[PDB]
């Protein structure tokens, strides 16, 4: 992660005006319903037959919720986001087993997610700012498959 | 394979689109090159900064292959057809960018109609631009 | 797609596969356990150790699914129609999997056909696989 | 890079009896060939309009030559991938632009080649233990892309 200043504050002024419990929700939420196979992992939430029932299961906007939180989190240490992810990386890959390839499809996902809930403040600049943010992160976790 | 509960999401959702299609369509080109430098080792001949007539231009041809293909959704492997010989034959696109596109194209919709993106319509769309992107690349298998 | 070339480089290259099939169904399978660990996550019932004979029994499977795409080539989302449920509806196996297969696949003729495994087979059977993979996971699109 | 020691011989005992000449070719060659869309980097090659035109073209066998150096330069430095790639990874990214997802197609025709050339000897475990190395390789010139 290099974020050179312009980028820096871009991704700053928007993530602090970010909804942190309810976002955090909506992201994991759409991953279920628009990648179906990922509901794979979480069999022990509840009802998943619907939409409706996946953007309602409180089991889902709780974890969502955790979610949301490594990413403040590692967005407050892009100086290094191998050393505060070691820990998920361990869990997600020698434990949980998820393919790599998945935590890309979260990573969209969410910035399609900040696009929703700030419409034209979202311009392309930011974007490519915080793709660059999401593309460190989930190169962090998938860092224990080697 | 797209479902009939699909094919009303996509024309319910280009229809709210309507007017502003070609602007949509070069919003989701920059915010492209910007998000993903790699993809503009195409566009040379091309002026890629924020005002370009030709980015403009472009996302007129996209936005109304777009709805060339939700106004004949049943068949698209037909009327896409042509652009098939163009992006896979001539062309030569890597697949991994029609990825990147539908994306962006995705991160426009939600930052324009708020209203009806909805996370069922959302699968719908990607899912759409999923049957477009195979038919493009088609050539290839 | 399938040109008339790929589809005699398909069903000139299956042919020399012959009654081998299930051994070398099971060969592919073995392959990717042990090169994509991650894949395992999806056989717990089974015993994926060197001598399964379990693994020996499902590469049967889908040994003959694939001899049943060859033929019947020119049209595979119908015969295959069946195990697009299965796979997209019922397991949920995530369209990344399908890509770790098909090389394995292709790592295992390679290495039994040294003599047709022409750069250009070689392309065709990367064609077929990818319309199988493509037919697979249809039913998520 | 782990290799423990069963893989770490698999991949030395295999790799020194390679035809570090021809092979090298063979990959190179059979890529542009069944992903053609690369051949869009190679145009300064000659006719690459039937594959024996790319199975012959001098260039080819001649730039693929290069390209196996590499590899055996890395499997010889595995503790640093990250290093002994610095120099092709800003060449490959911020100049040629190639996308590092085709860094995972040439190891793999790679291993499709090894697979074709040593037949039966190229056991499974053989191969799970170069696709970790060719995974490690296709890490590192994909690292300056952050
Ligand atoms: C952007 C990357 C991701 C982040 C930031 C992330 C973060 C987390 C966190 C913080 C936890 C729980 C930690 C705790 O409970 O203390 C977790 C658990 C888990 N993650 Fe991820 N994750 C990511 C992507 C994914 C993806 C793509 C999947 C795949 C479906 C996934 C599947 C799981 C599962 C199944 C659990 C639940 C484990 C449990 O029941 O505690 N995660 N993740
Ligand atoms: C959703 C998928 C896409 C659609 C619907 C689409 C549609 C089109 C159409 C209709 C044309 C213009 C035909 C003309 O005006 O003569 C075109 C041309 C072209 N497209 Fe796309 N395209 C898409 C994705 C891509 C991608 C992913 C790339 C590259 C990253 C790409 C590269 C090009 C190039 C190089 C041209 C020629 C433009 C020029 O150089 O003048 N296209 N596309
Ligand atoms: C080339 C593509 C593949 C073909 C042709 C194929 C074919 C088949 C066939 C014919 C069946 C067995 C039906 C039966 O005996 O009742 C089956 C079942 C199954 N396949 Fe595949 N398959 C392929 C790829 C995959 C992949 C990539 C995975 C996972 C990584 C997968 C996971 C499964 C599972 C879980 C079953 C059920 C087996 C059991 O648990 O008993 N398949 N497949
Ligand atoms: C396994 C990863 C790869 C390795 C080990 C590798 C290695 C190399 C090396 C050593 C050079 C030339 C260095 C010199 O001339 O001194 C080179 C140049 C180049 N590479 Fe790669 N490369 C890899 C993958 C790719 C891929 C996937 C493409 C995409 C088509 C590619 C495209 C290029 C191009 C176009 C050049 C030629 C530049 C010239 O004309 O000198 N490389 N590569």
């Amino acid at each position: 992660v290099h974020l050179t200043p312009e980028e820096k504050s871009a991704v700053t002024a928007l993530w602090g005006k970010v909804n942190v419990d309810e976002v955090g929700g909506e992201a994991l939420g759409r991953l279920l319903v628009v990648y179906p196979w990922t509901q794979r992992f979480f069999e022990s939430f509840g009802d998943l037959s619907t939409p409706d029932a996946v953007m309602g299961n409180p089991k889902v906007k709780a974890h969502g919720k955790k979610v949301l939180g490594a990413f403040s989190d590692g967005l407050a240490h892009l100086d290094n986001l191998k050393g505060t992810f070691a820990t998920l990386s361990e869990l997600h890959c020698d434990k949980l087993h998820v393919d790599p390839e998945n935590f890309r499809l979260l990573g969209n996902v969410l910035v399609c997610v900040l696009a929703h809930h700030f419409g034209k403040e979202f311009t392309p600049p930011v974007q490519a700012a915080y793709q660059k943010v999401v593309a460190g992160v989930a190169n962090a976790l998938a860092h224990k498959y080697h | 394979v797209l479902s009939p509960a699909d094919k009303t999401n996509v024309k319910a959702a280009w229809g709210k689109v309507g007017a502003h299609a070609g602007e949509y369509g070069a919003e989701a080109l920059e915010r492209m090159f910007l998000s993903f430098p790699t993809t503009k080792t195409y566009f040379p001949h091309f002026d890629l900064s924020h005002g370009s007539a030709q980015v403009k231009g472009h996302g007129k041809k996209v936005a109304d292959a777009l709805t060339n293909a939700v106004a004949h959704v049943d068949d698209m492997p037909n009327a896409l057809s042509a652009l098939s010989d163009l992006h896979a034959h001539k062309l030569r696109v890597d697949p991994v960018n029609f990825k990147l596109l539908s994306h962006c194209l995705l991160v426009t919709l939600a930052a324009h109609l708020p209203a009806e993106f909805t996370p069922a319509v959302h699968a719908s769309l990607d899912k759409f631009l999923a049957s477009v992107s195979t038919v493009l690349t088609s050539k290839y298998r």
